[PDB]
């Protein structure tokens, strides 16, 4: 394992969550994160055991004003008379999935989300769709990018069902058939893609089930530069929201020894997150760390 | 049936370590404390509202390390 990143340097990441319903996701990703990452890291006490509890009010405020914007149906959109989006359904359940652990989250809000999801959004060939995109292009990140979409999304929402599992397994019979099919759609593509990014999240996508093997495998290792880092010519933020999606795969595939120039490469960019157009990377480089923090040995 | 007993896990898992946190208060222990209720069923929607109370109230008391 690596030095652990100064608490310091994420004081900025406890945000009051405000707006309507992607803003409040935009505040909401931060403060989450940042408690996740200090909570692994366990950086509380030399940095102030009380500031956790008042991050975690934060936490609960942004929930409930979240709930605004539930929908009938149990979809997510800015308004909630607005046609509900695929990808901030699916963001919602994943940054509720990590919040499990912080406050209190009514499964059926999460589950009935992830439900929708399967049942509204998802093509018979396991392909997940976005008819109504949010307001907030930059909040996605790399998957503002129209170039395999379909591979980047289905990931995307994918990871998503994945990381809620556990919580929805009893009351959403067709998860597992569900994420199978998404699996599926991935796999028969994967060797296709082109970009860097899609290779990194479509492939902790499949690592999370056991299908980043053989020549997927190989093809997700060969397209890292310098065997370090996934980037494309693009902003850089996606790049490391992309080479995050790559450690977390790397974990998932136990393969420590391919894990130490990735994490120093993270390190080294001193990409502390906050700011406009940094929720994906933010969220992701601090799933991945932390994630780091716990397994690797 | 098996999904009987594994209800029944669950909750019995919420119990203990929400009464594990009572007796700690770690950081540590709420974030088991809270994802176990989190995956209690709703059938058992009381003793789960019981047990997020309980957590809320170990939490008002003030976490140490």
């Amino acid at each position: 394992g690596s030095r652990s990143t100064d608490a310091e340097r994420l004081k900025h990441l406890i945000v009051t969550p405000s707006g309507a319903g992607e803003q409040n996701m935009i505040g909401m990703t931060p403060t989450v994160i940042a408690v996740h990452y200090l909570d692994e890291t366990e950086q509380w006490e030399k940095f102030g055991l009380e500031k956790r509890q008042g991050a975690l009010e934060l936490i609960k405020k942004g929930y409930t004003q979240q709930l605004a914007f539930r929908q009938p149906s149990s979809a997510f959109a800015a308004f909630v008379k607005r046609a509900p989006s695929t990808w901030l359904t699916a963001y919602v359940v994943k940054v509720f999935s990590l919040a499990v652990n912080l406050i209190a989250i009514d499964s059926q809000v999460l589950c009935g989300a992830v439900k929708w999801l399967i049942l509204e959004k998802q093509k018979p060939d396991g392909v997940f769709q976005e008819d109504a995109p949010v307001i907030h292009q930059e909040m996605i990140g790399g998957l503002r990018n129209n170039n395999e979409k379909d591979m980047a999304l289905t990931a995307f929402v994918l990871i998503s069902l994945q990381e809620a599992k556990d919580i929805c397994e009893e009351q959403v019979n067709s998860l597992p058939g569900s994420i199978t099919k998404a699996g599926d759609f991935l796999e028969a593509n994967y060797m296709n893609l082109q970009r860097s990014y899609t290779v990194a999240i479509a492939g902790y996508a499949l690592a999370q089930m056991g299908r980043l093997k053989g020549p997927l495998l190989n093809k997700f290792l060969t397209t890292a530069k310098d065997k370090n880092r996934w980037e494309d010519p693009g902003k850089q933020l996606y790049n490391v929201e992309a080479t995050s999606y790559a450690l977390l795969a790397l974990l998932q595939l136990k393969d420590f020894d391919f894990v130490p120039p990735v994490v120093r490469w993270l390190n080294e960019q001193r990409y502390y997150g906050g700011g406009y157009g940094s929720t994906q990377a933010t969220f992701m480089v601090f799933q991945a760390l932390a994630q780091y923090q716990k397994d690797a040995p | 049936t098996d999904a009987t007993i594994k209800k029944e896990q669950k909750l019995i898992q919420a119990q203990n370590l929400v009464r594990e946190f009572e007796k700690t208060h770690t950081v540590s222990a709420h974030r088991k404390a809270q994802k176990a209720v989190a995956l209690v069923s709703f059938e058992y929607k009381v003793k789960k509202m019981v047990l997020q109370e309980r957590i809320d109230n170990v939490l008002k008391q003030g976490l140490v390390r």
